[PDB]
């Protein structure tokens, strides 16, 4: 379905150069990803560790299918930014069902809705995003060494093109260029990792290597040293892409350089797909019996990375004044928690790893939505700060600084509370969902003897809570540097809106001002749902937590 | 003696105060055992509170010759003073001495 | 946010409050000052703790009559 | 003045039964075994849940 | 007390509340009052769906917990041989 | 529906009521305080109905509700002897805290009222939840409303204070959380009834003791960890300061009655000499510094550190007298600390805009009513008899002394040293001359608002000082359960 959707969308895209089509090509892509959800939902009625598909090259697991569907929902939610206009005009005279379904509202919307904005004029943008999803989902399903390499490339190359699709931005071309170059270094490590596996073992099957590994677990000419340190090189190439330290340096720069609607999808999807792929590898390569092979486990990179990602993520985030550089360092400290749960391989830690990855991906997406919405709200607001005048590419990243958020609770209080709840959920404060995620990973690590990493993580969090609180301190504790626009609210300049009925006949003409201009519903509803999921998780935790209890039971059974 | 008032029917323990030969998994039983061991220690302490009331009555009633007329109540108080102390049910619950 | 009564604010008193407020920023480690910090944070509580440990369970008055000892250990 | 008036009606009597108001409070706050039966069924339900989690978490890989 | 259906009905109402607050639009505007039955009705529809998947999750763990005991019960049986 | 869940939801109605009226009626800011005030009175009424039904001689938790819908984190509520007076104290204080800022809060009145109403729901849930994970969920949930409250309505250095209350609490709690998580992995649950009857290895108890004690020594606060209190109890608004010194301080003392005493018996019995060293050093150092404190609010704040040590030593005394007096001390401390902040932070700072004691002298010439109450409150702070503060100090000190004579004796210096700073503060402000000559404008005395929040607060500390049987009676049977030990002639009766 995703492949039919790419080919069909590409044929329609290839016979048009009309930039007005970008909004409708994005709306059709959301319809396409909804069919993919209906198909992977139908495929969920089997209990199995894995079923080889297509000549052994691909596999399907309950974990593989629940993760494709999650990627599809997340993609539908990110695709909304390019599918609907940011702003809106709302009047009580146009607010009933008969009004919405049988009346029309005519007015000059070109400036109010930013019809000709850059996010609304890239025809191929949904198409390149579908290719990244195609690569992401194929990687979760990869069962061969060759399949892994092609799938990570199909995911990576599209992220390079998305990072560069704003071609008139010197900031995106630079972010795109850094990411392509250093990710190409990352892939050369991944190719070396796979190449050493096939060269020492004669097989491209992951299923064959897991069998060789399980026999070699006993308790003289061909000791299987290659598996642990071929997998080590293979692993470093994936720690670059999830931006786990000490391979993290690119992500603050790239995420800060590319536009914010783009940094939303590029900073979230690669992690879900890569972490799920590594989970099956870590389970099937663990030597239950202590052995010489155990002393050299490739998974110690993951602990070293999780250790480093905790210190690096929270400390370097202390003196970040740029909101996108802050969001990326917050991610490097959260991937440390993810890595720690991935390195302790146990039922409790696999439940914790699965819960943490889904909740952080919805929470980091809320953070991006609030950020994007806050910088679309500043349309009827004006500032006189020299710093806010000296910024670069203000159209692609409307909010670039933490200080730009100073006094936002006095401009829009509920959106500021929504960002407070999301940030407090990154801290790990109860009874929010992020606390429960952090507690589940601490409980698993404490049970399995990783007492030292648990102590690092708790001390690390208080350090990271410092810069999270400086964000909230900026929202709540000072006064706005932004002022209502004096001419958009002047009581002398008002545009005319006119309400017609089902057949091109006028009903009522209205005169409207800037106070009649609001955020479009698709973004306020999306922020509202994720905020309330985060807020009220304690009353709605049973089905979500049980979904992860069962997947772990299937993976560790038999 | 004095008949037991109705209030001394619900709060009377229905089971002798020990943890011997009992099942801790039976929650109804564990609590009653804890309650009963608490009930006895408290009654024992309140015996001290009556022997002192009785003793104080003599102490005024005799005065100079108090050391040789109600010393019999005095020994009773000292014996209770040495033993009757609310110590809880937790050391009993967690340790078995078994003679 | 409300306004208060009119006060003859004394700059000497006003500035004395500023220094007491902000004194924490100028503390340094010295031969003297570590000795003061070491006596009152380490040595003194270690002295009480040592005495508390060394005389714990040692005495009990509860009903010790004539001919018996306060001590129990 | 009120304290004396309230105290006089508070006294049940030398040998008389508790007053009508004296029985009403004891009736509403009776809970002869309501809390115990409710508590014991709750602890059993979480004992069993704790055992189930112990089973699932400690399952052999 | 948490009824899976009453909560999600209440959940949908609060999304509409939080929406209007974020949008800075008046709560309880009269011509738009239909959105509260609609957001509330959708939340209940989700709650019915969750209730169903919850029934399916109780069984799967009920089968698993039996399957763990049986795996464990027959394991010690061969040890006594 | 349980009365206990009624207690947790009425403030949520108030929040919902407050936030939607603007959609109904430019509504006057007076109305929202009327709703917030009434909402707290309703919680007080319900808590008073619960006490009139409460049974003082029952081990089973009372006013529980059947669930039979077990999830991974359900919310269970219970009321026994130890936790009811803490709930009773919270519902008594909160109306007074709102009245104390009836005029002082000007901007963001909706925000202030919503936080405090939310803050009330979270604080009651701490004393009502029936497992230790629920205890932690609600003991750390107060941090965001307290963080925003301080930095939205605070004094000049509110930013530093808000960062101190959030980062010390979070750190201590994380050490507590690592202990609660270890317990749940051993027992398989946290429910009080299941968890209490589990024993623990001696080594486990020692390591479980730390983490919990790291956490409760930050939140006590014991001296050397007390810098967050001096900042966040002064820079806070008066209502937040009242909640932070009457209610929040007492969650840790109650957390000893659920997390340390019944499940770590051996560990406590062997580590008391550390605790009494910390406690006595705390009394001794927190008294000398508050003798030299110039900020009038900081002197009142830092005397709480002095008293919180006395009832911290009483809960580790393994004595039925110490444990009871400790609850009485933390109950009486809530009344007297609340009044003293009202006197300093609410009556002086409102009139003068300053908190430097240099500017105050001989207010008795101009404020006869304020001098009156500010003298009973100073006597209660000094543990003068006829005051429940005295009974709590006396009963805690006997328990402390009976458990460790040298530590109780070094605690017993509090009689000398608490009167030293409580009367030295009284004679500098009320007495000591005619009036401070920095007042270029004469002062009005107590208003009717001030006269009534103080009249209540000193009423509670006095009535329960003549007749502390009102609290002591319901405490006896349930606090018997938290003692550890046996007598040779009364153990193992057959
Ligand atoms: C139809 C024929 C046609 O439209 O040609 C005129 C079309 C231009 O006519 P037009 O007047 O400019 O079109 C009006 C608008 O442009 C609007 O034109 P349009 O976008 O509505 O129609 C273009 C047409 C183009 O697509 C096709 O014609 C399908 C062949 O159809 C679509 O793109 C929409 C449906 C796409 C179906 C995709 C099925 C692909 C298989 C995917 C995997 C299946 C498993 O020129 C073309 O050649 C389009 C056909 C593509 C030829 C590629 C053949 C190679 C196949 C490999
Ligand atoms: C977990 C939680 C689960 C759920 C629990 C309950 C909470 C949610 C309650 C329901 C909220 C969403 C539904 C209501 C809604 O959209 O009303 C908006 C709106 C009310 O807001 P308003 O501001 O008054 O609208 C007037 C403005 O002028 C409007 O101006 P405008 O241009 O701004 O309007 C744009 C409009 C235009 O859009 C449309 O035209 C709607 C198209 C609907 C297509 C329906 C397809 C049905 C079949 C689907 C496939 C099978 C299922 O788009 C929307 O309003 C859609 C917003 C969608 C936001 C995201 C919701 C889904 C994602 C959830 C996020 C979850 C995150 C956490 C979890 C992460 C993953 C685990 O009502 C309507 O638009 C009326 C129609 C409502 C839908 C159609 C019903 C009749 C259908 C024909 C008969
Ligand atoms: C917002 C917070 C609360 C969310 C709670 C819900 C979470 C749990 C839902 C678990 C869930 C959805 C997966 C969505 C994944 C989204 C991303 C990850 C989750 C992010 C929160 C997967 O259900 C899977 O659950 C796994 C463990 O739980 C099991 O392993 C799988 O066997 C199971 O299919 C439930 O799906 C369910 O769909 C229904 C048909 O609608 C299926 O019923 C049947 O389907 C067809 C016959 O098959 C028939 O045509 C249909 O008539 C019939 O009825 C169920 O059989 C089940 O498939
Ligand atoms: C302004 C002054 C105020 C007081 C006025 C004077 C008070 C006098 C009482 C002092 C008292 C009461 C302590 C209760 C304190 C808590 C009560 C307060 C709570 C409220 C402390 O008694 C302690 O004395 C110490 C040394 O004796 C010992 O402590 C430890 O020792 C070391 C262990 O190895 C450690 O090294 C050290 O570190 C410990 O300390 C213990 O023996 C004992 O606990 C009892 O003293 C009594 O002890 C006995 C055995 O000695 C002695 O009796 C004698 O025995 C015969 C010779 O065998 C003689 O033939 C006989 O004639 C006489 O009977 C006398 O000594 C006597 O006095
Ligand atoms: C900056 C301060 C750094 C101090 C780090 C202390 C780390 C202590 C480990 C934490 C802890 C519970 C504490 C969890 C919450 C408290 C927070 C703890 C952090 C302190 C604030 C693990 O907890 C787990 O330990 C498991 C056993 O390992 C048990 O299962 C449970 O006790 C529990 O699940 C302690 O468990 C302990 O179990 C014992 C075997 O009984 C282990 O062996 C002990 O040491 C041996 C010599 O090496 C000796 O033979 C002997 O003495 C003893 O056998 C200990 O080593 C320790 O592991
Ligand atoms: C949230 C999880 C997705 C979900 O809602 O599953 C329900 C649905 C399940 O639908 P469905 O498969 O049950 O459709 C009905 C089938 N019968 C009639 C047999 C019962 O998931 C979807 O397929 C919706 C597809 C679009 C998802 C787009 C996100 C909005
Ligand atoms: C609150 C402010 C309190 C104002 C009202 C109390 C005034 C105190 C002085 C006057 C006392 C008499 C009042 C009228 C009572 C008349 C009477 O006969 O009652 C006899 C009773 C004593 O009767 P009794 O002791 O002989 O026997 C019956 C009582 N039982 C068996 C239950 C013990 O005395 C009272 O009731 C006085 C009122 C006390 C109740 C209110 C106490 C203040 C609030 C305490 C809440 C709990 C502590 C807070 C924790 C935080
Ligand atoms: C109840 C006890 C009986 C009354 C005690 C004195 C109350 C007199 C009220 C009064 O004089 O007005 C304030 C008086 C009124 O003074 P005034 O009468 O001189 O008024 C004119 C002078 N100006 C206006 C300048 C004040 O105010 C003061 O001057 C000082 C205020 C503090 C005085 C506090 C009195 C003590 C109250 C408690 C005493 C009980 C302690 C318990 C002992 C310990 C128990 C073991
Ligand atoms: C010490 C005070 C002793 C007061 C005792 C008393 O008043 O008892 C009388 C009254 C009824 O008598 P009764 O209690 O039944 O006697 C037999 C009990 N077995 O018992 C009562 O309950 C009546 C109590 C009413 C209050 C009496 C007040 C006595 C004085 C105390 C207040 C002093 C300050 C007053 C200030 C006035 C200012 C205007």
């Amino acid at each position: 379905m995703i492949m039919i959707s790419i080919l069909s969308l590409l044929l329609s895209t290839s016979v048009t150069l009309r930039r007005d089509m970008s909004i409708l090509f994005n709306r059709i892509s959301i319809i396409a990803l909804a069919y993919c959800i209906l198909h992977d939902t139908m495929s969920l009625s089997f209990i199995s560790k894995g079923i080889g598909l297509h000549g052994g090259l691909l596999h399907i697991t309950n974990l593989t299918q629940i993760f494709h569907i999650f990627i599809f929902i997340i993609s539908i939610l990110i695709l909304q930014l390019t599918s609907f206009y940011p702003r809106k005009v709302w009047i009580p005279e146009y607010s009933s069902l008969k009004d919405i379904f049988f009346n029309k509202i005519l007015y000059y919307r070109t400036k109010i809705i930013n019809k000709m904005g850059e996010h609304m004029k890239i025809i191929e943008y949904p198409l390149i995003l579908l290719f990244v999803i195609s690569g992401a989902v194929f990687l979760i399903s990869t069962n061969d060494l060759v399949s892994i390499f092609l799938s990570i490339e199909l995911q990576s190359y599209g992220l390079y093109l998305l990072s560069t699709i704003y071609r008139n931005s010197e900031l995106s071309t630079t972010g795109g260029l850094i990411y392509f170059l250093l990710g190409g270094l990352s892939s050369c490590f991944i190719l070396l990792g796979t190449s050493l596996l096939y060269v020492n073992s004669g097989t491209t099957s992951l299923d064959g290597l897991y069998i060789l590994n399980s026999i070699s677990d006993v308790n003289s000419w061909y000791k299987p040293y290659y598996l642990n340190f071929s997998l080590l090189i293979f692993s470093i190439g994936f720690l670059f892409k999830v931006s786990a330290a000490p391979f993290h340096f690119w992500s603050p720069d790239v995420y800060d350089a590319i536009p914010t609607i783009v940094t939303t999808f590029v900073a979230i999807i690669a992690k879900i797909s890569i972490f799920i792929f590594l989970l099956e590898l870590v389970y099937y390569t663990n030597s239950n019996a202590n052995s010489y092979l155990s002393e050299f486990s490739w998974t110690y990179a993951l602990l070293i990375s999780s250790l480093l990602s905790l210190i690096i993520g929270t400390v370097v985030g202390l003196t970040q004044f740029r909101i996108k550089r802050l969001l990326a360092y917050s991610t490097i400290s959260h991937v440390g928690f993810i890595l720690l749960a991935l390195s302790v391989s146990s039922i409790e830690s696999t439940q914790a790893f699965i819960f943490y990855l889904i909740q952080y991906s919805i929470s980091n997406l809320n953070a991006f939505f609030i950020l994007i919405t806050i910088g679309f709200s500043l349309y009827g607001y004006v500032t006189n700060n020299k710093e806010y005048k000296s910024l670069l590419d203000k159209n692609n990243s409307p909010i670039q600084l933490i200080s730009q958020l100073k006094g936002y609770f006095y401009i829009n209080p509920l959106l500021s509370l929504s960002l407070a709840i999301t940030i407090f959920s990154f801290v790990g404060v109860p009874p929010l969902v992020g606390f429960f995620a952090k507690q589940m990973v601490l409980s698993a690590a404490l049970d399995n003897g990783y007492i030292f990493l648990s102590l690092i993580a708790i001390i690390t969090s208080v350090i990271g809570a410092v810069y999270y609180l400086n964000v909230i301190k900026e929202i709540f504790f000072y006064s706005p540097e932004h002022e209502v626009n004096p001419v958009l609210n002047e009581s002398d300049s008002n545009f005319s809106l006119r309400i017609l009925n089902e057949k091109n006949v006028l009903i009522r003409s209205v005169l409207l001002k800037g106070r009649n201009i609001f955020i479009s519903s698709p973004f306020s509803i999306t922020i509202s749902i994720i905020t309330n999921v985060i807020l009220l998780f304690i009353f709605m935790n049973k089905e979500w937590l049980s979904m992860g209890t069962i997947l772990v039971q299937i993976l560790f059974s038999a | 003696p004095t008949p037991e008032s109705e209030a001394f029917l619900a709060k009377k323990p229905q089971v002798p105060p020990t943890f011997d030969g009992v099942d801790y998994e039976d929650n109804k039983r564990l609590k009653q055992a804890q309650d009963a061991i608490i009930r006895e220690q408290w009654v024992q302490v309140m015996m001290g509170r009556l022997v002192r009331e009785e003793l104080s009555k003599c102490y005024y009633r005799e005065g100079v010759n108090h050391l040789e007329k109600c010393g019999k109540l005095r020994e009773r108080y000292l014996q209770l003073l040495a033993n009757a102390k609310v110590k809880g049910y937790l050391f009993e619950q967690q340790n078995y001495w078994s003679k | 946010g409300l306004q208060h009564y009119k006060i003859a604010m004394d700059p000497a008193l006003v500035r004395l409050g500023s220094m007491i407020s902000n004194r924490y920023k100028y503390f340094r480690w010295t031969k003297r000052t570590a000795l003061v910090s070491f006596m009152y944070v380490v040595v003194v509580p270690s002295t009480i703790g040592y005495l508390a440990y060394k005389t714990d369970g040692l005495w009990d008055l509860r009903a010790k009559r004539r001919g018996d000892l306060i001590s129990e250990r | 003045a009120s304290s004396f008036v309230i105290y006089n009606i508070s006294r049940p009597g030398p040998n008389g039964e508790p007053s009508s108001l004296h029985k009403w409070f004891s009736k509403i706050s009776d809970y002869k075994d309501e809390w115990e039966t409710r508590n014991t069924l709750m602890a059993a339900a979480l004992e069993q849940a704790a055992h189930d989690k112990h089973l699932l978490l400690t399952a052999e890989r | 007390m948490v009824n899976r259906i009453l909560f999600w009905t209440g959940f949908g109402l609060a999304v509409r509340f939080w929406q209007l607050g974020i949008e800075m639009r008046p709560f309880f505007n009269r011509k738009s009052l239909w959105a509260y039955p609609l957001f509330g009705g959708v939340g209940a529809s989700f709650g019915y769906w969750l209730q169903s998947i919850d029934e399916k999750q109780t069984k799967m763990l009920e089968e698993r917990k039996q399957a763990i005991l049986e795996k464990r019960a027959r394991r010690a049986q061969r040890q006594a041989e | 529906m349980s009365l206990l869940y009624v207690l947790l939801i009425i403030p949520i109605i108030g929040i919902f009521l407050i936030s939607t009226i603007d959609s109904f009626y430019f509504f006057n800011v007076s109305y929202y305080k009327k709703i917030a005030l009434i909402t707290t009175i309703l919680n007080l009424i319900v808590s008073l109905i619960i006490y009139i039904l409460f049974d003082f001689s029952n081990n089973q938790f009372q006013f529980i509700q059947e669930n039979l819908d077990l999830s991974f984190y359900d919310i269970y509520l219970g009321v026994d002897g130890v936790s009811i007076y803490f709930v009773l104290l919270t519902t008594i204080i909160m109306p007074i805290a709102l009245v104390s800022n009836w005029n002082s809060i000007t901007n963001n009145i909706k925000s202030y009222l919503i936080i405090m109403l939310l803050l009330e729901t979270l604080l009651l849930a701490v004393f009502l939840v029936l497992d230790v994970l629920l205890f932690y969920i609600f003991f750390e949930s107060i941090l965001p409303p307290l963080f925003i409250l301080i930095g939205l309505f605070g004094s000049s250095n509110k930013v530093r204070a808000s960062f101190y209350i959030f980062l010390y609490t979070l750190l201590g709690s994380l050490f507590l959380l690592l202990s609660i998580l270890t317990m749940s992995s051993i027992v398989g649950t946290t429910y009080f009834d299941v968890l209490l009857k589990s024993s623990f290895e001696y080594t486990t108890q020692l390591f479980l003791f730390f983490g919990i004690f790291i956490a409760f020594a930050v939140k006590t606060p014991v001296w050397g960890l007390n810098s967050w209190l001096l900042r966040a109890h002064v820079e806070s608004p008066l209502g937040g300061s009242i909640v932070l010194a009457a209610i929040v301080l007492k969650l840790s003392l109650y957390g000893v009655f659920r997390l340390i005493l019944p499940i770590l018996p051996q560990a406590s019995l062997n580590l008391t000499y550390i605790v009494y060293a910390i406690g006595a050093i705390t009394v001794l150092y927190a008294s000398f510094s508050t003798l030299r404190t110039v900020d009038v609010k900081e002197l009142i704040a830092y005397s709480s550190v002095a008293h919180a040590a006395i009832y911290l030593m009483g809960v580790f005394s393994n004595t039925i007298q110490g444990l009871e007096g400790a609850i009485l001390l933390g109950l009486a401390h809530g009344f007297v600390s609340s009044g003293l902040f009202i006197c300093a932070g609410g009556i002086l700072y409102d009139r003068t805009g300053t908190r430097l004691i240099y500017f105050f002298r001989g207010l008795t010439q101009i404020m006869p009513l304020f001098s009156l109450f500010f003298f009973i409150l100073c006597l209660g702070n000094a543990g003068t008899p006829l005051t429940l503060n005295f009974v709590g100090e006396f009963m805690s000190l006997y328990g402390t002394l009976e458990r460790l004579p040298i530590a109780g004796m070094l605690a017993s210096t509090s009689i000398i040293f608490s009167a030293a700073y409580s009367i030295y503060m009284y004679n500098r402000i009320a007495f000591g001359g005619s009036v401070s000559l920095y007042f270029i404008d004469c002062f009005r005395d107590l208003t009717k608002r001030e006269f009534f929040i103080l009249f209540t607060l000193v009423s509670f500390t006095v009535i329960l000082g003549i007749y502390p049987s009102f609290v002591l009676d319901g405490l006896h049977y349930n606090i018997s359960s938290v003692v550890y030990g046996i007598e040779p002639n009364a153990s193992y009766l057959t």
